[PDB]
């Protein structure tokens, strides 16, 4: 039971800006974390797995980093498509895997 | 900068033998004195590089192959040996360098009722070339008669499960392994 | 174009304080090629000067490893992958530190890739790349190094001040 | 690279339903598979998991005894069985897939378990109306 909390409530950034996101774990997972983008009305999509490696169909403007307990994701140069909700989920064991509570990026 | 041996010897869950993991280590100041002088490792024996003079030589790249195998079965992780692991899952060359620790882990891996997540290949056609994992699980036809890719008679799924429980003996308990390779 | 100069002296690949050295140097009044991005040969060394990166290698393909230097506004990245970039496989060494008239000298000897920057080019950094390097391209003035004897006047705090061909 | 799901519908409380999703475009018998779910307007929650050929089943906390998951590798198909349904588990079930192995540029033969390419949704509403 590794309780994950993101806790930026509602990110409010204008387009063309470089924003960061936070995902803080209660324990040490240290390389096992993923980032998902879930545009409203669509199915989610995988961006980062391993906390640093990008998926197949992802532009270079998505970067993530972290180790142990503090993980971050940075989005530089937002387009119109990139206003969605973002999740992080940990898998450093067999049993239940917990999804982050999700944060939303709006248009300012 | 001491390179992360703690991320290989203390990983929370190890990868089953048929898909054994691997990690490359380079550009670090690695000490093997801390590794050698610990009473936990119930096996440490190696080749062409005596454990006393490990840290006084430097190589270009150091690999780390980690998995989980049956307790009795650990005698096959060595050059010149033959059996199930050495012939179908993890085969070592004859001129091997670097060396292999293996500590009991029955307190961590096995759970009451069974731990089925560790699997090992059981059937194949030809012996593995050294350092060659395979993941494809196409059904093995036991004879001339084909079976159109269905599990049945004379056709078997090549992966069968260890299924550890803490009440087993030492001859069947799970022994995590790490196999360092040197340049 | 073509031009001439009087410069190109770096610390003679050795980090002593203090002289005559038989090293790879740049002739004083030599022919240097004023440019306004071809794939120039490397020979044994190059003098680079301009008033934001380099790609080195032999074939500059996936068949062989190639050196790549890029300067960000905050950071310099040095990687030696089998670049096509379109595809990166292998990826052995990676160096990350602060970014680099701006004049440079590059030499690749004994598997080491040495850099000097700014006469008296102070040593910037040397890298254990360990690959062959024959041709190069700029991601300016380009000269070529020659194995000739030099005389170097140190100035009581190192700082090679004057030089004699 | 195509996960298509079916079997979603309307069920009454205390009934049962059987979802399934069929995949094409890859060797299906070499990959983990597992079911995510999403309550209407809440965060994703994880539900099931199957291994490389059966004998690996795991389950979530709130669905421990009611859900049976099994796969038929030869048909390139997957099934989830739902028993003794209740009303607050209305959601939009997906069937993800886990990247079993990720051989990085150099060595790093690391074994990941993140949910790469997903499917679409299958609305499953449970009510007495
Ligand atoms: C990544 O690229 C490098 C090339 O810079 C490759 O490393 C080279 O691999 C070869 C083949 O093992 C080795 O060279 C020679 O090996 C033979 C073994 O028969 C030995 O007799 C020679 O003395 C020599 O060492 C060596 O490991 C290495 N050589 C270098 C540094 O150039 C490497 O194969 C590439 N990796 C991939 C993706 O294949």
């Amino acid at each position: 039971e590794i309780v994950m909390t993101q806790s930026p409530a509602t990110l409010s950034v204008s387009p063309g800006e470089r924003a960061t996101l936070s995902c803080r774990a209660s324990q040490s997972v240290s390389r096992n974390l993923a980032w998902y983008q879930q545009r409203p009305g669509q199915a989610p999509r995988l961006l980062i797995y391993g906390a640093s490696t990008r998926a197949t169909g992802v532009a270079a403007r998505f970067t993530g980093s972290g180790f142990g307990t503090e993980f971050t994701l940075t989005i530089s140069g937002l387009q119109s498509e990139d206003f969605a909700v973002y999740y992080c989920q940990e898998y450093n064991n067999w049993p239940p895997w917990t999804f982050g509570q999700g944060t939303k990026v709006e248009i300012k | 900068n001491l390179c992360p041996f703690g991320e290989v010897f203390n990983a929370t869950r190890f990868a089953s033998v048929y898909a054994w993991n691997r990690k490359r280590i380079s550009n670090c100041v690695a000490d093997y004195s801390v590794l050698y002088n610990s009473a936990s490792f119930s096996t440490f024996k190696c080749y062409g590089v005596s454990p006393t003079k490990l840290n006084d030589l430097c190589f270009t790249n150091v690999y780390a192959d980690s998995f989980v195998i049956r307790g009795d079965e650990v005698r096959q992780i060595a050059p010149g040996q033959t059996g199930n692991i050495a012939d179908y899952n993890y085969k070592l060359p004859d001129d091997f360098t670097g060396c292999v620790i293996a500590w009991n882990s029955n307190n961590l891996d096995s759970k009451v009722g069974g731990n089925y997540n560790y699997l090992y290949r059981l059937f194949r056609k030809s012996n593995l070339k050294p350092f060659e994992r395979d993941i494809s699980t196409e059904i093995y036809q036991a004879g001339s008669t084909p079976c159109n890719g269905v599990k049945g008679f004379n056709c078997y799924f090549p992966l069968q499960s260890y299924g550890f429980q803490p009440t087993y003996g030492v001859g069947y308990q799970p022994y995590r392994v790490v196999v360092l390779s040197f340049e | 174009y073509t031009n001439s100069f009087t410069r190109g002296v770096y610390y003679p690949d050795k980090v002593f304080r203090s002289h005559s050295t038989q090293d790879l140097f740049l002739p004083f009044f030599s022919n240097v090629t004023w440019f306004h991005n071809p794939v120039l040969p490397f020979n044994d060394g190059v003098y680079f000067a301009s008033t934001r990166g380099w790609i080195f290698g032999t074939t500059l393909d996936s068949k062989t490893q190639s050196l790549l230097i890029v300067n960000n506004a905050t950071n310099v990245v040095i990687k030696v992958c089998e670049f096509q970039y379109s595809s990166a496989n292998n990826c052995t060494f990676e160096y990350v530190s602060q970014p680099f008239l701006r004049e440079f000298v590059f030499k690749n000897i004994d598997g080491y890739f040495k850099i000097y920057s700014k006469s008296a080019l102070e040593p910037l950094v040397d890298l254990p790349i360990g690959i062959n390097i024959t041709r190069f391209q700029t991601l300016y003035y380009v000269g070529y190094l020659q194995p000739r004897t030099f005389l170097l006047k140190y100035n009581e705090n190192g700082t090679i001040t004057d030089a004699v061909d | 690279v195509q996960l298509v799901e079916s079997g979603g519908g309307l069920v009454k409380p205390g009934g049962s339903l059987r979802l399934s999703c069929a995949a094409s475009g890859f060797r299906f018998s070499d990959y983990y598979m597992n079911w995510i779910r999403q309550a209407p307007g809440k965060g994703l929650e994880w539900i099931s998991y199957i291994g490389s050929g059966g004998f690996a089943t795991y389950y979530g906390d709130s669905v421990k005894g009611r859900f049976t998951v099994s796969r038929d590798d030869a048909e390139n198909s997957l099934y989830l069985q739902m028993n003794s349904l209740r009303a607050e588990d209305t959601a939009v079930y997906y069937c993800a897939r886990g990247v079993t192995s990720y051989s990085d540029n150099s060595g790093n033969y690391r074994t990941d378990d993140a949910f790469d390419i997903w499917g679409q949704g299958t609305m499953v509403t449970v009510s007495s109306a």
